[PDB]
């Protein structure tokens, strides 16, 4: 209810969330992470995609909803009523820095600055330069720009995280190949010995609390 | 203790006081909650317990509209002599004429 | 004061630090309300307090 | 002005009474016993009343609600079923 | 015992409606001092009517939709 | 009664949606039952069908589960038939 | 107990405080002497403030009810 | 009333406040929801019995608001609940 | 008739039904295990993937369905009354305690209260956590807390 | 009715009494005039029952619809 | 609501006395007015809903 | 205190003096929060907790209806 | 005619990216919106106005250019919402 | 005996007393089950076995 | 359209009964024609595309 305008504004956002949520969220890192564990365990079905991304999906829900509640109570507030296009533009480009900020933390700058440059209008010449303040630029690049930039970067410090689970399994994997070497047992397969070592490495380990603790830690701040 | 209820009422027909006295027969007063406001006129505040409350508020409501069928406004009749000029409509008679006066 | 306060929510967010002494309020109150940019009203019944 | 009253401190609410009625998707048992009347009905009274205002805005009701609830009954078994198919591949 | 006290109570209440409680009564009074009916006189050259009482007083009350009281000279 | 074959057909068809619960994982497991041969709009008028030719009371009587919550129910039914998927 | 076209008959009905019973009594003053003429002349008053009274009163019934049934309608 | 305006004095919200669970804030809204559209359903249902009420355009006038804004606020939470679900579908499909 | 709102619940309830069993069942054990032994026999392919879904299913459902059934006949009680979105707010959450209770049994009290921190802490000015006596906190973890640590 | 089941009066009532009443006499204007308006309300009441039943089935076959 | 209170005032002076042509010419006057007023509002009321009606339905 | 209510009201029939009075007899009358306007005119200004704002707007917008 | 003013200036902004090109035209959509709403109402309540032919001729235009309008920006919208969800299903 | 049932009945032409007397020669009259109410008066309460 | 045409056929109420059927036939006929071929073609549809 409220302005025609805005319910249709309100039910494209509802429409579009998915895509959002698959393409400028955490939940983008966390479903990387999970994947590549169970592939460095050496899985093929254990444990299901289907509970996989469900945890992920919950993990992402505590990290996101605080933006989301005080976004939603900025808009149900009736202080004012507008009285021209740059009124209400300005009050609306308000209400989400919130996210902006969010997203300003975690792109990188380079890549950033770079889209943006890429969205101005062309010339003949080659476009005319200019440097631009703070306050636009350090706080203000538009979200257009913003969120591939993210999307990027988060995909890219996922695959870091994967490597560094790989390497003490591989470190396992090659000694128990040397051991079995060193007793001339050359034809077994070390597969066999090796999986089962991995599994109580992890568990010992207790690795899912870990993981899970310390990628919530990268965004909240806890005590 | 939360649980307490308030309400204002407000009567047409029957006073404050004639509505005590009908909680006072039934046996249904309590003194530690009695309505407040002039016994003179028809309009009172009540609070406390659920049940109190609500009685009370039913109650009143009921008695109004009962109440409502009483008839008050009447006519009278009264009856004045004059001393000094004739009552009706007064003819005299001209030498042909009949001539006549409100 | 003797009397209620009430402050916005916007003057909330404002921080004070120091040592106070509440001598005479109305004096008070008037010069802070000029230094800190406080606007202030009184009903007879509570005081209340604007950015 | 004649018997007015209002409720000043909280919102109690008195329209209705809050009750399981609340609850529930479907009175169940109020079909189940309009249905059985519309049905036991084999020669006694009389059939057709097509014709009188107060009966045919009561047949409203039922022949609404048992359409509905035969509706609903329809998609849920659909559900229950994928939810078994989706398990059993995955 | 709630439910069968509110439904009996109602029904005997509904009972009773067409039950008519109003009567009408006649008072039969004599005139110890003059005549009832309207009075008219005839002379040489003129003609006079005067009303009479019952005459009057239904002239007076003749449409009155209020009640009566304190006549002044359930 | 004049609304008596309305209610018939309603009958028959709230009798057949609780026994598609119970017939179609059947169809799911056996090989030339499955989705990979019988595909398209056969599938439910065949499955629909069956279940009618094997419910067990007169389809013309009102259904006995009105009075019963419904969820509780369709699972215990496809339990069972999974459970005979599994036989067959 | 009654709606809203009731009340609006009763306004009529209130508002013409006695017409109904005097139409009634000069009629029976003049069945007892036709010919006299004025009772005659009372008479055609009553009755055609009477027969005004009636129309009015039933036309003003019809549009309240033209007006509602059309709001009404648009419930859809 | 009409003869009197109520205000508040500054509109301080401690339900402003997030401090509860996503699992009260979700309990809050289902039974708010709830009750607000059994209490609709019973006034609207009791403005068509009363005779007074269904026969004055006064009053028709304003029923037929109360039924509009009935049916828009019942679609337009359905709306948005199957958007919700349909997105935890479409992830987890996925 | 009913209420519409219980409709749109109950419609919502039964297409989230096989991710909730699918992530907060017993379903996520079984599944595995089974799944493990056949790889360490080191023949794929035999049992079936299907045959051993297909089993851990059912026995999930031994476990499972008396909860639920317990939860529907609580709610189908006609003696209840109610005055506020308090007062039912409350009656639905006491529905919901038998599920409660197996989350809390089989799950780990630290990890569940340090997600029960982070719904919140994100908004706290503060360092103290005794503000709360545990007894009602203990008690009352929210189910999306338990659900991930479950 | 005269019966209750333990566990004012209606248009529908007031018509059939006033019918009734009428045909008695058919050309009398106070019977006549009392007539109209029974069975113009009773007219009036009549639809916008109907209506508003029809108004809330519509509402709960798109919530299933929706649903599918 | 002046034009609501104004043909009530109307009936009642009609309802004094229903022969006065002045007040029968008075009110057929205000009786028209109201009886337009009536139906450009609600007819006004109605598009504007099904407005509404038809955005929900085209993203349901 | 941040709860406070506060209302204006305007009666067509008693006079504030009027209506003091009525408060005393009840014994409803609260010197710390009293009404503010004209005891001859019949328009104030009050304000105070919650159920005492409420009970006064209704109390006397129903006796101005009363008389 | 009488008390009767305008604005002659229009506040200005650059435009400088596709977000600033987007809320602009939203926000000039919805002012647009509710003005007309606002002026409809009105016309409809004023007792000049809703009862001389010449005033109805003219609010029967306002009311179907409102509907049209409002029915082509969900329209438009809906297709390109529509077309990002298809291609990105694909 | 949980199957007890009551109701409340007002007759508008008969009474009562006419009432018993049909029951009586029917042969359907139960002293375990009378009807309780005002002989002179047609109002009374009925409970018992369903039929 | 001849019938509506000629003076005597469009003034004469023996004539006028026969045009008034003759305009109801036609307009059921269409209808019938264009409802069953709408069925016809979903039938089809039905088929081919699920
Ligand atoms: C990724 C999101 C892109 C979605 C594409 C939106 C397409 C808008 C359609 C169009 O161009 O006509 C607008 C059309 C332009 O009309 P004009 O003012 O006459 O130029 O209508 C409008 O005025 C703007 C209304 C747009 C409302 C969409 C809000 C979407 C919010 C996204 C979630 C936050
Ligand atoms: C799980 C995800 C649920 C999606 C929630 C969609 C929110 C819809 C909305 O905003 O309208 C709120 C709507 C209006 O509240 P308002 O926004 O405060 O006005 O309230 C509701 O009706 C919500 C009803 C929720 C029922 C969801 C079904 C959950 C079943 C799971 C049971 C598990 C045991
Ligand atoms: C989220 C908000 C909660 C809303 C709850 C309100 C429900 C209500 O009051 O109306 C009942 C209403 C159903 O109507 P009814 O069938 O007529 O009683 O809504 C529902 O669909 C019930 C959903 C609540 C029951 C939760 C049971 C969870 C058991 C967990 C088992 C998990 C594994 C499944 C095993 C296979
Ligand atoms: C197989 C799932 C569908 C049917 C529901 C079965 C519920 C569990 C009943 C277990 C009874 C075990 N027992 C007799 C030892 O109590």
């Amino acid at each position: 209810m409220g302005n025609d305008i805005s319910l249709i504004a309100l039910l494209a956002f509802s429409t579009l969330l998915p895509f959002i949520i698959a393409s400028g969220t955490c939940f983008v890192k966390f479903s990387i992470v999970f994947v590549m564990v169970r592939n460095a365990l050496g899985l093929q079905q254990i444990p299901s995609n289907m509970t996989l991304n469900g945890v992920a999906l919950l993990l992402s829900m505590f990290v996101m909803w605080p933006i989301m509640h005080d976004a939603y109570v900025y808009f149900e507030d009736e202080d004012v009523t507008f009285n021209d296009i740059s009124s209400l533009s300005k009050h609306v480009d308000e209400g989400l820095d919130g996210y902006r900020d969010y997203l300003i933390k975690y792109s990188d700058r380079e890549l950033v600055q770079f889209f943006e440059n890429a969205q101005l209008k062309r010339q003949y010449g080659e476009e005319t330069e200019t440097v631009k303040r703070d306050k636009d630029e350090i706080e203000k690049p538009s979200i257009f720009a913003l969120l591939p930039a993210y999307a990027l970067s988060e995909i890219k410090s996922a695959f870091k995280i994967g490597f560094y689970l790989y390497l003490p399994f591989v470190v396992v994997d090659l000694v128990v190949s040397s051991v079995l070497l060193a007793l001339g047992m050359m034809m077994m397969s070390p597969v066999t010995i090796s999986t089962p070592i991995k599994l109580v490495l992890f568990v010992a380990l207790d690795g899912w609390t870990l993981l899970s603790k310390g990628l919530i830690l990268q965004y909240m701040d806890i005590a | 203790a939360s649980e307490m209820r308030n309400a204002v009422v407000s009567l047409r027909n029957v006073s404050l006081n004639e509505f005590n006295n009908f909680l006072k027969r039934s046996g249904l007063y309590n003194k530690n909650y009695p309505l407040r406001g002039d016994n003179r006129k028809g309009t009172f505040y009540v609070s406390g317990p659920p049940v109190y409350v609500d009685m009370v508020v039913n109650a009143a409501t009921m008695m109004d509209k009962q109440n409502d069928g009483i008839e008050l406004g009447r006519q009278k009749i009264g009856v004045m002599r004059l001393n000094n000029t004739f009552v009706g409509d007064r003819t005299y008679n001209l030498r042909d004429q009949k001539m006549v006066i409100p | 004061l003797k009397e209620p306060v009430i402050v916005s929510k916007m003057a909330a967010r404002k921080k004070i630090t120091g040592n106070f002494e509440f001598h005479d309020p109305n004096a008070l109150l008037e010069k802070l309300s000029l230094q800190l940019g406080l606007i202030w009203y009184f009903d007879g019944q509570a005081i209340y307090i604007y950015d | 002005v004649i018997g007015q009253a209002v409720n000043i401190r909280s919102m109690e609410t008195d329209i209705v009474s809050l009750d399981d009625r609340l609850l529930q998707a479907f009175s169940g048992s109020a079909i189940a016993t309009a249905v059985d009347k519309q049905t036991i009905t084999n020669r006694i009274e009389d059939p057709n009343l097509v014709t009188d205002p107060k009966e045919l805005a009561i047949s409203q009701e039922m022949i609404s609600d048992y359409n509905l609830y035969v509706s609903m009954v329809s998609t849920l078994t659909r559900k229950g079923v994928g939810a078994v198919e989706t398990l059993l591949r995955s | 015992y709630v439910d069968m006290v509110v439904n009996a109570a109602t029904m005997m209440d509904k009972q009773n409606d067409g039950i008519e409680l109003g009567r009408q009564k006649i008072g039969v009074m004599r005139l110890n001092n003059t005549f009832v009916g309207d009075r008219t006189y005839n002379l040489r050259d003129q003609k006079m009517v005067i009303p009479g009482i019952a005459t009057a007083i239904e002239r007076l009350l003749q449409g009155e939709e209020q009640p009566l009281g304190n006549i002044v000279s359930e | 009664m004049f609304y008596a074959l309305y209610f018939e057909i309603h009958h028959l068809v709230a009798s057949a949606a609780l026994g598609f619960a119970r017939v179609a994982p059947i169809f799911f497991f056996l090989p030339f039952l499955n989705s990979g041969v019988l595909s398209g709009a056969p599938r439910n008028a065949i499955i629909i069908l069956v279940a009618l030719g094997v419910w067990p009371h007169a389809l013309n009587e009102a259904p006995p589960f009105l009075s019963v919550a419904m969820i509780p129910l369709v699972l215990q039914e496809a339990a069972v038939g999974v459970m005979l998927g599994c036989l067959l | 107990w009654s709606g809203y076209l009731d009340d609006v008959s009763a306004k009529f009905d209130t508002g013409v405080d006695n017409l109904q019973t005097q139409v009634t009594e000069a009629l029976d003053k003049l069945a007892a002497k036709p010919s006299d003429p004025a009772l005659l002349a009372a008479y055609q008053s009553k009755l055609s403030e009477y027969n005004l009274y009636r129309n009015a009163q039933s036309n003003t019934v019809k549009v309240f009810k033209d007006i509602d049934a059309a709001i009404i309608q648009n419930f859809r």
